[PDB]
DNA sequence: ATCTTTTTTTTTTCACAATCCCGGTGCCGAGGCCGCTCAATTGGTCGTAGACAGCTCTAGCACCGCTTAAACGCACGTACGGATTCCGTACGTGCGTTTAAGCGGTGCTAGAGCTGTCTACGACCAATTGAGCGGCCTCGGCACCGGGATTGTGAAAAAAAAAAGAT
DNA sequence: ATCTTTTTTTTTTCACAATCCCGGTGCCGAGGCCGCTCAATTGGTCGTAGACAGCTCTAGCACCGCTTAAACGCACGTACGGAATCCGTACGTGCGTTTAAGCGGTGCTAGAGCTGTCTACGACCAATTGAGCGGCCTCGGCACCGGGATTGTGAAAAAAAAAAGAT
């Protein structure tokens, strides 16, 4: 067979995802949890087709710099793995978390 | 026109009607919209010429939101500038952690 | 079918992109992006200047307080640059009244 | 439910734009509560636009303007 | 001479302290706390309730972008309480 | 019942506050119920907070508020603390809070 | 050289306010430095408000209105 | 005669300090900083001995709130002493730089 | 200590991945022109914001002597961080099967968004007056201090319970 | 299977160091009284912002059925995280000596801050005109793709070094 080693594909992944700029999450699935939690603000809403995707756009780049501080916090305790205890940190000291 | 009288591309005229109705303030100088105007102009201009040089990096002649996003970012004071601003369509300066590359 | 009318800053971006690079152009999504940067600092500088006026009880901005913002606002190699297009180019427009 | 329609293979995907190598197998629950409180920060201040505007439809604005609010400024959906 | 007029709100807050405890005092620290908190969330809805007028273009700041305002402005229950309290207070001086 | 505040049934004064709303450029014209409505609320707010203040005041075996007792009143509000989340208060120290590894064993 | 005047047990007790047990000793210098940067960014802005104002001594108005600009509000000081 | 074992003494000046409110660095040396710093941005200042104050009471609000979060950094690595790549790490995830 | 043999770490030598890049190909939005129209401009009137000059006195600065708390620097050794080993399983990789995103499609209309009417509302104004200001004064709250009540450490060791060495 | 030794645990005796809580005492800023003044109140005009009604048609939304690529579930095993241990010194504690911050008292004038005068500038309105808009069109930049050019990864095998054992 084949086999990389592990490590190995996970940074071809790192090296090609900040090559692009496109969206990573599924469009369709984001537009329902969208709608799911307008639901709860008001009942019976609409919602211009760019007025979601400014929403996922903001999202995306919500977490994938958020996880760029997660990442952070992981290796300032000697750690390859990112934890919830990292992503809880680097929210404590945005000001997000309490 | 006010533009061509200081030297501008960018509309005086607009950007002095644009002061009046923002209720900025009760009036408005003559030399006010011409000062803003002027550092609007400059402001694009040093956005387009290293997102131009991005563009001719990608090998691209058209600059798309990403060749915006990685001129600002790499820049030092644009990025200050813009420290709070999400460049849609932008993505990120690729940036590999040292201790996660394989020894 | 009829109209709708909606300003906006692209044809100066254009006319500012043919200075620095005449041989490249501009996708829409990359327009619309520098459209709402000229219209975020625009809100920015005069909203500083806003509040300059109002701190110091004055009615009228003027480009003093233009200048004033723009020091406060930009950093500081972006702010010298920034103050001295405009000085210039209140003094060609004062001088060809 | 529809919470779940933010996959693990998503979620890694984001991680891997973030410059993360390795993942813990707790994050990507993690992540979808992260992600469930800015989405609601976000949409209820959109929503209150769009109230106050006296409208049944969301707009791109909508979502600027609340985005702004937060500090989280958007360019290019006419902000 | 005698020092030009310093506008405040201490003798409402004087007021409002006597309401809610009417044996309790205040430094003059405390006080210049108190106007500077004032002063700030005025700043703050003032200045929300401006831009919800731009953004629909509007010329007049009336209570309901205040209402608005507070909304956006003040979290959960703090928003609620005053949201009442501002309605009631509307409706009150509009009868009289 | 001469004044407005009077007819709003407030402490506040709404006169200056609609002062304040057409001296400060927000828009061209201000509505008749806005400053009733802000005074109200800017009157609810700083109620709320001497509450809190004024009962850290006692606790403390005092009769004056001082800048310590709005800290620790704000600060100890899990709401009050949100609304001044960028917020310096002179004077008012902080809030008791030693981490759990820290203490001995 | 009055950053020195910023010293070891000054310090010492602003990290003992803020719950720290243990100070390496390399912390001190960094503080220093860390201060001086703090104090350029707010001292900068509220000259640049005396300035503008036409004056030869800096307010408090100056430095309260350049911390509001900071993102870092001061309460009792006027404003 | 008698001795305390290393983290009692400091244990006790952390009650001690989140009790009071007092400013915590001397006033003279840093009024000195203040102007020192000032003259290299404009010359022949004068300053309100309030605005010195101002500036004081927003560095140690701001320095002790730091080292609040750089000694979650220190105990997140595990470690009870801070150290300065725990106050660059809060400062990097505070958008200071 | 020296000599061959056995186990661990290091370095090339090879097969194949996944990824560039290069020249072809068609597709749609970048960008240009075009004609109308609405916002910018020009020319004119009116009043008032603020530049400027003259005066006032607040408070920001300098300086000096004395007290004493805080800063400094040095001795000393405990417990903390870091270096090392080491073991279990929670991770990443790569199959094959299951699934719903994505796309292009037609159909139906809620509701966004523009227009034109008009009157309730807020600007602007003079004249009227009492709420809110500074100036003035004082005394009760609290900062400060000493004394004795209380706390909390700490080591010590003294005691008590467990593990280990020994007859 | 028994007795004595050594080590680990886990309380408690006990000074006693440091601090907390007590009334006592003296300084001065909170807070109340006054009366003068300017911002708020009162009643009248007048214009237009915006609510309300009426029409237009954009863009949101719904059900539908293929064609993949993405999600999923699973097997497998390695590299990572964490627990466990060990050593050196960095950092806390305490003491004696040195340094200057803080205090309060005095003396001097820069310049903050307020006044009055007068006019250059900006709001405002009416008339004018071309800059900028949407509508229409077309064609070259670039996305997509297939089939070589080339750039790394991982795995045995070979080589060297390091530990191991035997004369
Ligand atoms: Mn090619
Ligand atoms: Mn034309
Ligand atoms: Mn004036
Ligand atoms: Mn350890
Ligand atoms: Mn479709
Ligand atoms: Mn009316
Ligand atoms: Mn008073
Ligand atoms: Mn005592
Ligand atoms: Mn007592
Ligand atoms: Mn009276
Ligand atoms: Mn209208
Ligand atoms: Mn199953
Ligand atoms: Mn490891
Ligand atoms: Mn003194
Ligand atoms: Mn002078
Ligand atoms: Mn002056
Ligand atoms: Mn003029
Ligand atoms: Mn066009
Ligand atoms: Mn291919």
């Amino acid at each position: 067979p084949h086999r990389y080693r592990p490590g190995t594909v996970a940074l071809r992944e790192i090296r090609r995802y900040q090559k692009s700029t496109e969206l990573l999450i599924r469009k369709l699935p984001f537009q329902r949890l969208v709608r799911e939690i307008a639901q709860d603000f008001k009942t019976d809403l609409r919602f211009q087709s760019s007025a979601v995707m400014a929403l996922q756009e903001a999202c995306e780049a919500y977490l994938v710099g958020l996880f760029e501080d997660t990442n952070l916090c992981a290796i300032h305790a000697k750690r390859v793995t990112i934890m919830p205890k990292d992503i809880q940190l680097a929210r404590r000291i945005r000001g997000e978390r309490a | 026109t006010r533009s061509s009288r200081a030297g501008l591309q960018f509309p005086v005229g607009r950007v002095h009607r644009l002061l009046r109705k923002g209720n900025y303030s009760e009036r408005v100088g003559a030399g006010a919209p011409v000062y803003l105007a002027a550092v609007l102009e400059y402001l694009t201009a040093e956005i387009l010429e290293l997102a131009g040089n991005a563009a001719r990096d990608n090998k691209k002649t058209r600059i798309i939101p990403r060749h915006l996003q990685l001129a600002i970012r790499n820049d030092e004071e644009l990025n200050k500038l813009l420290g709070r601003v999400t460049i849609a369509q932008g993505g990120v300066l690729p940036n590999i952690q040292a201790v996660l590359l394989p020894k | 079918r009829k109209r709708s009318r909606k300003e906006s800053y692209s044809i100066y971006v254009y006319k500012v992109l043919k200075q620095v690079h005449p041989d490249t152009g501009i996708s829409s999504k990359a327009m619309g992006i520098m459209n709402s940067f000229v219209n975020d600092i625009f809100e920015r500088i005069a909203g500083e200047a806003s509040r300059l006026a109002h701190y110091n009880k004055r009615s009228t901005i003027t480009s003093r307080e233009i200048q004033t913002a723009v020091r406060l606002l930009l950093p500081g190699e972006l702010a010298k640059h920034a103050v001295s297009e405009g000085t210039k180019a209140v003094t060609k427009y004062t001088s060809a009244k | 439910d529809n919470i779940q329609g933010i996959t693990k293979p998503a979620i890694r995907r984001l991680a891997r734009r973030g410059g993360v190598k390795r993942i813990s197998g707790l994050i990507y629950e993690e992540t979808r509560g992260v992600l469930k409180v800015f989405l609601e920060n976000v949409i209820r201040d959109a929503v209150t636009y769009t109230e106050h505007a006296k409208r049944k439809t969301v707009t791109a604005m909508d979502v600027v303007y609340a985005l702004k609010r937060q500090g989280r400024t958007l360019y290019g959906f006419g902000g």
